[PDB]
This record gives C-alpha cells, sequence and structure tokens, in this order.
C-alpha cells in the first residue's frame, strides 16, 4: 500500500563527502521509518529506525530526520566500508514497505574503455552456434552502450551483456557482450563490429573483423 | 548473541513447492515475530508476512496469500516458509528477520530458491583468443567463454590461481534456452603473448564438471 521512492537511484562520492539519502511515502508514516544497508550477497544491515535512532554498532556518522512522508539518511564523512545500497523501509502499516534503493559507488576521474572484439571459436561453430564477444574494460562511469552491427545492420534483441561490480583498486567497470547467431547466419556475413558509447570517448569506438581471417 | 541461521539454497521446477527454514538462537523465540522478506535478484525487498511463535497468529501481504504459507515449531525454535505453485517469478532469495518493536535488527542469511525446468548441465568451454593487432597499446586481452550450463554457479581461475591481476568474471546471462553463459577475460602484455601460457580452470560443481581450456593466439 504505502510506497517509499527514493532518491537518487545512484549516488556518486569521494571518500570524505557528506551523503544525503532521500526517501519519501505515499501516506503519513509517522516517525515509522528504517534504513538497511545492503552489500552483495549479504543480508540487509539496520542503520537507523524511528526515523533518527541509530542502532547499537553503528557509527556516529550515520544519522536520519523526517516525519510524516520525507526523510533523509545522512552520513556526514563517507568512509570506504561505506559504499552499498540503501533501503529505507516503512513499519508504520502492514504490508511493511521499502524503497527501491540506492547505490552508492565511487566517483573517480572519467575513463574510456579500451574495447576488444573476439570471434567465434571454430570449435564452437561444430555445434551449430556462433558466439561473437566484445569486452569494454575499465572504464567509469557504469553507463555504456554497446550496437552489434553485422555488414553494416545494426543488431537488436540478440545480445546479452553484464557488468562487473566497481573494482575495489581502481574503481572502473567492465562489461562483456554476447551476440549469439546461427552458424548458418554467421558464415553469410562478413563484416562483424562492436561500437561502443562512452562519455569518456568523444565519438564512439569500433572493433571489428571480417569472417574467414585477414 | 542472535543468529538466524536458514535453510540452503533450493532448485526448483514449476508447479512444485518449497519449504524453507529458519532456526533461531541467543533469545527467547517466543518473545519475538518472525518475518519473511522476498528479493527478487537484481530487486528491491518486499514483505511477505510475519508470524507468532507463541501461537502461530499469522499475518500475510495479500500478494502473497495464495503463494506463501507461515508456520512455526517452537519446539526447535523454527520458523518455515512454505511457497506453492512455483513459477519464475519466485526465484529469488527469501530472508527471514525477527520483528520485536517496528524495525528488523536480526536477519537471516538469506536462502535462494531457483525455479526452472531446465536440468543440470555442464559448460562448453571456448576460447576467445588475442587479436593478431588492433588496441590502442602494448596490452591484449583474452579470455574464456563458459557456455550452456545449469544450475549457476561455476568459478573461473587462470593459471591455478597464479593469474588475479587484470582478470575480470562477469556475472553470467540466463539464455533463452533456460542455461546460463558467463565469460572470464584477462589484460595481458602483448609481448608476454609469445611466451607466458594462460589457461583457464572452470568448475561447474554440480555437473562435477571442470576443464582447463589453455587459450592462445590463432583467430588470424
Amino acid at each position: 500500500d504505502i510506497q517509499m521512492t527514493q532518491s537518487p537511484s545512484t549516488l556518486s562520492a569521494s571518500v570524505g563527502d557528506r551523503v544525503t539519502i532521500t526517501c519519501k511515502a505515499s501516506e503519513n508514516v509517522d516517525t515509522y521509518v528504517s534504513w538497511y544497508q545492503q552489500k552483495p550477497g549479504k543480508a540487509p544491515k539496520l542503520l537507523i529506525y524511528g526515523a533518527s535512532n541509530r542502532y547499537t554498532g553503528v557509527p556516529s556518522r550515520f544519522s536520519g530526520s523526517g516525519s510524516g512522508t520525507d526523510f533523509t539518511l545522512t552520513i556526514s564523512s563517507l568512509q570506504p566500508d561505506d559504499f552499498a545500497t540503501y533501503y529505507c523501509g516503512q513499519s508504520y502499516n502492514y504490508p511493511f514497505t521499502f524503497g527501491q534503493g540506492t547505490k552508492v559507488e565511487v566517483k573517480r576521474t572519467v575513463a574510456a574503455p579500451s574495447v576488444f572484439i573476439f570471434p567465434p571459436s571454430d570449435e564452437q561453430l561444430k555445434s551449430g552456434t556462433a558466439s561473437v564477444v566484445c569486452l569494454l574494460n575499465n572504464f567509469y562511469p557504469r553507463e555504456a552502450k554497446v550496437q552489434w552491427k553485422v555488414d553494416n545492420a545494426l543488431q537488436s534483441g540478440n545480445s546479452q551483456e553484464s557488468v562487473t561490480e566497481q573494482d575495489s583498486k581502481d574503481s572502473t567497470y567492465s562489461l562483456s557482450s554476447t551476440l549469439t547467431l546461427s552458424k548458418a547466419d554467421y558464415e553469410k556475413h562478413k563484416v562483424y563490429a562492436c561500437e561502443v558509447t562512452h562519455q569518456g570517448l568523444s565519438s564512439p569506438v569500433t572493433k571489428s573483423f571480417n569472417r574467414g581471417e585477414c | 548473541q542472535v543468529q538466524l541461521v536458514q535453510s540452503g539454497a533450493e532448485l526448483k521446477k514449476p508447479g512444485s513447492s518449497v519449504k524453507v527454514s529458519c532456526k533461531a538462537s541467543g533469545y527467547i523465540f517466543t518473545s519475538s515475530w518472525i518475518n519473511w522478506v522476498k528479493q527478487a535478484p537484481g530487486q528491491g525487498l518486499e514483505w511477505i508476512g510475519r508470524i507468532d511463535p507463541s501461537d502461530g497468529e499469522v499475518h500475510y501481504n495479500q500478494d502473497f496469500k495464495d503463494k506463501a504459507t507461515l508456520t512455526v515449531d517452537k519446539s526447535t525454535n523454527t520458523a518455515y516458509m512454505e511457497l506453492s505453485s512455483l513459477r519464475s517469478e519466485d526465484t529469488a532469495v527469501y530472508y527471514c528477520a525477527r520483528g520485536f518493536l517496528p524495525w528488523f535488527a536480526d536477519w537471516g542469511q538469506g536462502t535462494l530458491v531457483t525455479v526452472s525446468s531446465a536440468s543440470t548441465k555442464g559448460p562448453s568451454v571456448f576460447p576467445l583468443a588475442p587479436s593478431s593487432k588492433s588496441t590502442s597499446g602494448g596490452t591484449a586481452a583474452l579470455g574464456c567463454l563458459v557456455k550452456d550450463y545449469f544450475p549457476e554457479p561455476v568459478t573461473v581461475s587462470w593459471n591455478s590461481g597464479a593469474l588475479t591481476s587484470g582478470v575480470h568474471t562477469f556475472p553470467a546471462v540466463l539464455q533463452s534456452s533456460g542455461l546460463y553463459s558467463l565469460s572470464s577475460v584477462v589484460t595481458v602484455p602483448s609481448s608476454s603473448l609469445g611466451t607466458q601460457t594462460y589457461i583457464c580452470n572452470v568448475n561447474h560443481k554440480p555437473s562435477n564438471t571442470k576443464v582447463d581450456k589453455k587459450v592462445e593466439p590463432k583467430s588470424c
């Protein structure tokens, strides 16, 4: 019933920053709002209950305020252990509900990806399927776009991609994209191209190969 | 101190049912409610319901009224949640959480329930061979494509763990076939390509499939 709307969805910040995340309830919830921190593979952990009370063990850099429909969580000085997703939640009326989360990630200078393209192996082609792979290595920020082109035709709906978690050493992301075609379709075309768009690149980078070798 | 210990991951076919457990330690079990929460992959938290271990009084999120059944055995300090008529959309981590005051301090570690009609299958491992010429300098990329396996997970190492710097192993994608595909790559000095061997070590424990794939130049 009561919707919790968090903003921003993603927050980029540096160690030492003051960080503020906002949560808005669709109905009055008094001060029955809690904040939770979650890291990948782990259960949520309680930071703040009752809108403003610090749970036991929680460092003093965490605080919250608000009443009625508007709430904030503040981290006064961001520490390396604080990059995580944060959720607000109301416990004013059942069903208890939660915000969609705010991911706090590490800000750093923009970095363009190194791009690499990999043709399908001969071993795979024997099985009737071709996987062409495009790697975008060590870029920042996370937003990136891959466009597959086959003999200049933009491909859509026949690719899948995934992205690594932010790197703990250099704070970059990497992305792998796979275009999957039948062997019959693969052998009908010559030029396979991965075109990468990123805010670090002044213009798109394309890596390509021609089926057959060189 | 307080521990909530949940049962292990479940792999279930659609139409089936599953019963997940949550054993409580370190406090008086009948003095707090147990709440259940769903977190679908890549998504947020959804409250399912709660039960009072003292007497079994249960309340449900009405969205789960024909899906979830909460019970308790106070004699063994354990709460259970049964999900019926499983479908794809029931795939999630489910948490239990102790509830006294209007907040959730103590959470179980979560139980992953995956719902799929797929059957166990070990991966094919194909090379992502370092290119003949290209880049913007003296670093090359290579890798392995770990294709068509079920279920998760798969592990990948390089050179038996000797090679970690430059390694990126990506989240698997779920294909329309019901099977997963994953890539692992590494960037290395292009001058190393002729002299240093690179082997990806893949282990898919559910099918008992291990492969060592040596990857080297040979595209054109």
